[PDB]
């Protein structure tokens, strides 16, 4: 069968902002994307210099 | 065509029409496989020039006024007149077509000449169809009221399915039954259904069941034409066939007018006529016409 | 002589009332002779834990199998005494039973429905038979690839929440469901505040109200103790799920993002945007002249057998995206063209395509509600989702206010630079990596 | 056959003979440059006209290879040159302009 | 939105043209800042040895 | 089966030189493509053997060439093969270009534009090569040509001093011109490979301008042997110059060492630049003449956009044929005026020829193509 | 003779795409000034001016 | 549809660098082959800037190199980069060969 399919628990790898299953993720998304893109921007600035 | 042939019912019904009739109604709805790519513009031009004419057309409208349609038709559809061909007549012959393809379930259909649409006997054949059974009215129902299903299920203890088949045209019609059953049990199912129709033909019929079938017929006919699509289709069919509109109330009166002896007469016409059978699947145990 | 606005204003209004036990009775008069009457319930798989998952589907199977007062297969015969069609369905958030019949059978038909949703006998032998049938259905459901892919999309998108659970539930749960669990489910979820009794056709509102007062006054609606199942927000996760089966001929793919929800103003704009993208099947007759760029490109280049767009709504969440069936050597092309069209909508939308999409949505809305069953379904879903039925005039008012700017802003909000959820089934070796799909959600030029 | 018409036709026949593609058995439409409109128009030609175009072009390429021309009897007469391709190309252009006009609105 | 990173994302990093503009401006200021810091550290480590430290003694 | 077709390396050779479908009727004017490659390989080999005995020091650059032509075993034959080979290179270049212009081959936009890049890089290479022997014409050629950048407003002098490496032409200019002249031919070879890469997508044009897919022949043995014959004729033309008139195309002043204090009175460029020299000096204005100089070459990039005729080749277009040969004779006029001193009446003749060049390219030929379209009633 | 591109749709598209083109032009200008160390513009910038 | 997969010139780069299927578990030792690609180009760059100031005459070669070190602006950086790039190139080359020998890459 296929309905027995169930994603294994990824909680050991998730960030602290999205650990709770009972909380909307749209609120924290901008912070996470902004952090990652800040890392990328800093790297680009250094390489450009 | 390939999409339409994913359903076994389409193939079986087309073969059944090929077997029953000889000239006119034997033509399939789809192109023969050999003739694909061979149809030329001259054939299309001839077909349209011969068949698309004023005396053979009807224009139905829902949501527009009468003068607008009348103006449009007078301006354009009148010049198309010049009525052409007339067509053949339906010749009934009967026969068998058996096509083995090694599928899980065996489909079969056994029919005979019944009647012409828009006739007194057509209502009797519709009532007989609903007496015998025309599919389930309840989700995952046992078909308790369906006489054919209960007759077959008493002996056969495997999954199966059966229903009554009816198809009326302007000059001829087919009445019978369609079965779906596993390869080993096909003969049992067909024999049981044929026996049940025979018992109905001999005279065993209860007036409560005739009334229940009449109520099923009335409910189905009324619920069919609730939508705009169904209403337009019914009006167009009546306009082409009879050239006049019959409101639902007259149809209901005609349905109630059918006498219970006419259903017995229809069963007698079925049981004593040249059968036509079509089948498909692992045909290792399906009977022939002579065996029935 | 008439007009579009005048025609919209002329539709009769739905009338709604509420009994003392909490039941809500809605109806809409019409001149047709037939009618459709049904009961909608706010209880699906989302209100089920792992212990009792699939209970609702099991109860729905046993609904038309006799009651205390119509034992055995008598009830079925009664329906077929009057030539009525008795049907039901269940989803992740709703359940419904309904009957199509004549006007004259409105007294009897309602008397059947109250029998069904109150006095489920649940014979043990019938429980065993339906257990076997449900096991057979679970085995046979693997043949439908579209439904498998949609279940995978739900499981990966809403992992770790009730929305991951499928309607039928796992095969292990159904083998252990007992009559105690089914009775507890019925006693907990089937209650008057969560039910809606809708009708539509040839009838009068007060007669239905009186019949409901006769046959539904026994339902309890006190919410015994704190047994008040309330939903909670569900976490959405961008992720991928891939089932590789190279033996199959075609690949099924479904990609989605998080949606606004049931009662958001944005939804109308999204329904316009999807209408711009459109849909295509290999049997369509338009060919290469179709308005949608994706459909025309797929038709000319034969990129896929079929595709479609969807916007599935739940309480405060949903899925918004596309699903296509294609060859195993065309997945990159289809994904590229689809994401390019989404970015085109986000960054640059013009007036003509938005007008076309608005006309499409108007026509679809008009044509969908034409009959008795769709109107009854509309009433039943509206009274549970919005708390009231929205007239078509309000829908026209909402649709007419959309323009290119609104579509651009909404699409930029919900599509641009978002983590999607992806599900693939079949020969999917050519499906791009998740990093490539993610990087295709923006443009360097913009 | 008036004053300016016979002078115009005289200059056109002069130019036609000066171009000299008739010396290779070619017709005017055989010499057109193949763009997308012309490839589509050529695609729409019936079997016989296509095969004649193919053989005429093949014979002209053979002559050009051998640096020869046909005898004077076999040159394409100016009055018998058939514009077999013109109506197809005209329809293809009309269709493309309709598409372009729809893309502006 | 209260968070600094959310403001940076919603203000600058959404588009790519603004991302590039931010990068070039950051490089422009970071060049001067880094040069001044490095020169200060190098001058402090080697105080009293460079030419500019002993320049005043000889030139009038 | 066949390893010539399946081996990863041999498939390129097969699909480029053996099984390539080619038109059956391409004339001798299609031979200059391969002759340009023969010339490029000749210059690479001869130049490499000249670099084994050359020093780019300003105090010894002149003497090293005499050491080559006097003491190195058969050094004279290598030196004058390299010098005369450059002239044969430019003959083949201008014939290749004129071929493509006459027969409408410019409608291959990518191939044409890469060709224009190849033309400019070969021009820079030959310009820098002439500076190495450090004669009088070497020095004043480097002075004038580098000073052309001074016409650019507000940055010109900075660009000039940056290229020179100083306040005047000196040792640093010669050393870097030697490095550029060494390395630039390999870049040219790579761009020539991209030239053929884009060409092979469509195949060749032919003299009639009509598609030839109905009549194709394999490249081997037909155009392999025809190209061998054409190569043998190129070797004949080169060796006639080298062995009977090695100084006919050169200038005598270059046999005098460089002198920064005096410029010769009759200074003229190499013959293959005189037409553009004539264009430049016909405009009495610095920036105007430099812009006209650049546009006299870059207009080739505009040639594809001015095609109006419904026929591709000029074979069936008499008016275009006449204007084409009026352009060839006008370029011969500009070359003649470029080789004469600045006096009456040569100034006015050179101005009229410069005006006629751009008038022909920009105005007359498109109008002729439109008149021709109207005459055929399409 | 590109007269195919005169209609409502193309002016609408140009209106949509003007801001991004302006931002890319600004990026190019700032990059050129930073790369060339053009003192004429940079002397007016407050904190940068101290590096000369 | 996509110009990257159909352009004559970008198709080669797409098939060589962008869409190339590679194993998922190749360790850091597979990087050296790419590093040899970098170092070569580096030696072509720096060396090309040393050729603009070098003279091959035997009497003015040592002096020319010292002129590069002492007089050319930042010439010492270019000289010592070109000088140590050889050592870096040979370290990368021997690591490449050892990688090929250990993991049986010589079957190609
Ligand atoms: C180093 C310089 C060049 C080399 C080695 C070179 C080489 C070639 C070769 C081998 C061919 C194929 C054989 C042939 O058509 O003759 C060719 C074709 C062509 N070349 Fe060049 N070329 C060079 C410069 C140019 C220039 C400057 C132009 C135009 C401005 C140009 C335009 C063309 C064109 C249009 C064709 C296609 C001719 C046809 O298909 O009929 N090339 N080139
Ligand atoms: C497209 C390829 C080339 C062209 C058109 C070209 C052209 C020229 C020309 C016109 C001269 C002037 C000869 C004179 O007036 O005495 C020259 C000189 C020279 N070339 Fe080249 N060259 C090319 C490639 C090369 C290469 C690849 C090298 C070395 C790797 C090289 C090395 C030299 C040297 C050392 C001289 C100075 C000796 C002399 O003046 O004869 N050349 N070159
Ligand atoms: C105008 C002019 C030239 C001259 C020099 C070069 C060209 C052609 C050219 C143009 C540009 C070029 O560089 C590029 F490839 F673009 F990078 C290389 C070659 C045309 C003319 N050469 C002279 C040489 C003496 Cl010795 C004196 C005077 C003159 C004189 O007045």
């Amino acid at each position: 069968s296929h309905t027995d399919i169930k994603v294994p628990d990824f909680s050991d790898y998730r960030r602290p902002e999205v650990l709770d299953s009972t909380k909307s993720s749209k609120e924290s998304s901008e912070a996470r994307k902004g952090f990652s893109y800040l890392v990328t921007a800093t790297t680009t600035v250094g390489v450009a210099y | 065509k390939a999409v339409a042939l994913q359903n076994p019912q389409a193939h079986v019904i087309e073969n059944l029409h090929a077997a029953a009739y000889r000239n006119a109604l034997a033509n399939s709805l789809y192109c023969p496989d050999y003739r694909i790519g061979k149809v030329t513009p001259v054939e299309l031009h001839d077909y349209v020039q011969n068949h698309f004419t004023s005396a053979r057309m009807a224009l139905i409208g829902l949501g527009v006024s009468h003068p607008v349609l009348k103006q449009v038709a007078e301006q354009f559809l009148n010049i198309r007149g010049g009525l052409g061909l007339s067509g053949a007549k339906a010749k009934y012959h009967g026969g068998e077509i058996r096509e083995q393809n090694g599928d899980s379930l065996v489909h079969a259909a056994l029919v005979a000449e019944s009647a012409a649409i828009g006739s007194a006997e057509a209502n009797a054949f519709s009532v007989l169809q609903h007496v015998l059974g025309a599919g389930p009215h309840v989700k995952r129902g046992s078909n308790a009221t369906s006489s054919l299903y209960q007759a077959v299920a008493k002996g056969v203890h495997q999954p199966f399915d059966v229903s009554a088949f009816n198809a009326s045209y302007s000059d001829s019609g087919l009445f019978g039954f369609y079965t779906i059953s596993q390869a080993a049990s096909a003969g049992d199912v067909i024999k049981a259904a044929y026996n049940q129709v025979k018992t109905i033909a001999q005279g065993n019929l209860s007036n409560p069941d005739v009334q229940a079938a009449k109520n099923k017929l009335k409910a189905g006919y009324l619920m069919s034409v609730e939508s705009s699509e169904g209403f337009l289709d019914e009006v167009g069919s009546q306009a082409l066939a009879a050239g006049s509109y019959t409101p639902p109330s007259t149809v209901l009166q005609q349905i109630d007018a059918v006498a219970d002896a006419d259903v017995i007469n229809a069963a007698k016409k079925f049981v004593s006529g040249r059968k036509s059978m079509a089948a498909s699947g692992n045909l290792g145990h399906t009977p022939f016409i002579d065996e029935l | 002589t008439a007009t579009y606005a005048q025609a919209l204003q002329s539709v009769p209004e739905t009338q709604v009332s509420q009994l003392d036990n909490g039941l809500r009775v809605a109806s809409e008069q019409s001149s047709q002779p037939t009618c459709t009457v049904g009961v909608w319930i706010d209880a699906g798989s989302r209100y089920e834990s792992e212990k009792n998952n699939g209970a609702g589907y099991f109860v729905e199977h046993l609904a038309f199998k006799g009651t205390k007062n119509r034992p055995g297969n008598a009830l079925e015969k009664e329906v077929e005494s009057m030539g009525a069609h008795l049907n039901a369905y269940s989803t992740r958030e709703h359940t419904a039973y309904y009957i199509k019949a004549l006007s004259k059978d409105l007294p009897k038909a309602v008397e059947l429905l109250a029998d069904i949703v109150q006095n489920c006998s649940l014979e043990d032998s019938q429980i065993e038979k339906e257990r076997d049938v449900i096991l057979q259905e679970l085995q046979e459901n693997d043949t439908s690839m579209r439904d498998v892919v949609f279940n995978y999309l739900h499981a990966t998108a809403f992992q770790g929440t009730p929305l991951a659970q499928s309607v039928e539930g796992p095969s292990e749960n159904v083998r252990k469901l007992s009559r105690a669990d089914l009775t507890e489910y019925l006693s907990r979820h089937y209650k008057a505040p969560r039910m809606v009794l809708a009708a539509a056709g040839g009838l009068e509102h007060r007669q239905l109200l009186d019949l409901a007062q006769k046959h539904f006054s026994g339902l309890s609606g006190t919410y015994d103790e704190d047994a008040v199942p309330t939903l909670s927000p569900c976490r959405f996760t961008g992720s991928q799920i891939c089932h590789r089966e190279d033996g199959l001929p075609l690949a099924h793919v479904a990609i989605a993002v998080e949606g606004p929800g049931w009662a958001h103003p944005d939804n109308v704009a999204l329904q316009v945007a999807n209408a711009i993208i459109g849909h295509y099947d290999c049997t369509y007759g338009g060919g290469a002249h179709l308005s949608s760029p994706l459909a025309s490109i797929a038709a000319t280049n034969k990129l896929c057998q079929s595709f479609q767009t969807f916007n599935i709504c739940y309480a405060d969440t949903g899925l918004l995206g596309a699903h296509f069936v294609c060859d195993h050597m065309s997945i990159d092309d289809m994904m590229f063209v689809l994401q390019g069209q989404w970015m085109r909508l986000c960054t640059s939308a013009t007036e003509s395509e938005v007008l076309r999409g608005k006309n499409l949505l108007r026509n679809a809305l008009v044509s969908h509600l034409d009959g008795t069953t769709p109107v009854c379904e509309d009433i039943g879903r509206s009274l549970l989702t919005y708390g009231r039925r929205i007239p078509l005039a309000e829908w026209e008012s909402r649709i007419a206010e959309v323009d290119a700017r609104v579509v651009r802003e909404v699409c930029s909000k919900y599509f641009y630079d978002q983590c999607p959820a992806v599900a693939g089934f079949g020969p999917i070796e050519q499906l791009p990596d998740y990093n490539r799909i993610r990087s295709g959600m923006f443009w360097l030029r913009f | 056959v008036s004053a300016s018409s016979r002078w115009l036709e005289g200059i056109r026949k002069w130019y036609y003979n000066a171009a000299g593609f008739n010396k290779l058995g070619l017709m005017r439409d055989d010499t057109i440059h193949e763009n997308d409109d012309v490839k589509e128009a050529i695609r729409r030609l019936p079997e016989n006209l296509y095969n004649d175009r193919v053989f005429r072009i093949k014979r002209a390429l053979d002559l050009s290879m051998r640096q020869q021309i046909l005898p004077k009897e076999q040159w394409t007469k100016y009055e018998e040159d058939k514009s077999y391709l013109e109506p197809y190309l005209k329809e293809v252009i009309r269709e493309r302009k309709e598409r372009e006009e729809w893309a502006k609105k | 939105a209260p968070t600094l990173t959310a403001r940076l994302y919603s203000l600058l990093f959404r588009r790519t043209s603004t991302f590039a503009l931010t990068i070039v401006v950051g490089a422009l200021f970071f060049e001067r800042a880094f040069d001044q810091g490095a020169d200060a550290i190098y001058e402090h480590i080697n105080e009293g040895k460079l030419w500019k430290h002993i320049k005043h003694k000889y030139e009038n | 089966t066949n390893i010539r077709k399946s081996h990863p390396l041999m498939k390129i050779v097969n699909n480029a030189f053996i099984d390539l479908p080619a038109p059956s009727n391409i004339s001798s004017w299609w031979n200059f493509g391969s002759l340009l490659g023969i010339c490029l390989i000749l210059q690479i080999l001869t130049g490499l053997f000249l670099a084994m005995h050359y020093t780019s020091d300003t105090t010894t650059a002149f003497s090293s060439v005499t050491h080559i032509c006097r003491d190195v075993n058969y050094g004279w034959i290598i030196r004058y093969m390299h010098a005369n080979g450059a002239s044969m290179f430019f003959i083949c270049l201008y014939m290749h270009v004129g071929r493509g212009l006459y027969y409408g081959s410019y409608t291959f936009l990518e191939t044409w534009n890469i060709g224009v890049i190849l033309l400019l890089t070969v021009m820079a290479t030959a310009f820098m090569g002439y500076v190495l022997p450090w004669g009088q014409m070497s020095f004043w050629g480097a002075t004038v040509i580098t000073n052309l950048l001074s016409a650019i407003p507000y940055i010109g002098t900075n660009l000039v001093e940056w290229i020179w490496g100083g306040f005047s032409v000196d040792k640093a200019t010669l050393t870097r011109f030697f490095a550029f002249h060494f390395i630039l031919p390999f870049i040219i070879m790579a761009i020539a490979m991209v030239h053929l890469l884009f060409l092979h997508e469509t195949g060749s044009n032919n003299p009639t301008g009509i598609s030839s897919d109905v009549d194709k022949i394999p490249f081997h043995p037909y155009y392999t042997i025809k190209d061998i014959l054409g190569a043998l004729l190129l070797i004949l033309a080169l060796m006639l110059l080298v062995l009977f008139a090695p100084d006919l195309l050169g200038d005598p002043d270059n046999y005098t060492p460089a002198n920064p204090l005096n410029t010769p009175p009759h200074i003229k460029p190499e013959w293959y630049f005189l037409f553009a020299y004539a264009i430049l000096r016909s405009i009495p204005n610095k920036l105007g003449g430099v812009l006209a100089l650049a546009f006299s070459i870059l207009i080739l990039a505009l040639i594809p956009l001015l095609h109006t005729s419904k026929q591709r080749s000029m074979m069936f277009r008499p008016l275009s044929q006449c204007l084409f040969w009026a352009l060839v004779a006008d370029l011969l006029t500009l070359t003649w005026i470029g080789g004469q001193p600045v006096e009456h009446p040569y100034i006015t003749i050179g101005q009229l020829a410069s005006v006629l060049y751009f008038l022909l390219i920009l105005v007359l030929m498109p109008t002729a193509g439109t008149i021709e379209n109207k005459l055929l009633k399409w | 003779m590109l007269t195919r591109f005169l209609g409502p749709r193309y002016r609408q598209l140009a209106r949509n795409w003007v801001p991004t083109a302006s931002l890319w032009g600004a990026v190019g200008a700032v990059g050129l000034v930073w790369a060339t160390d053009w003192r004429l513009i940079l002397d007016w910038v407050p904190y940068i001016n101290g590096k000369f």
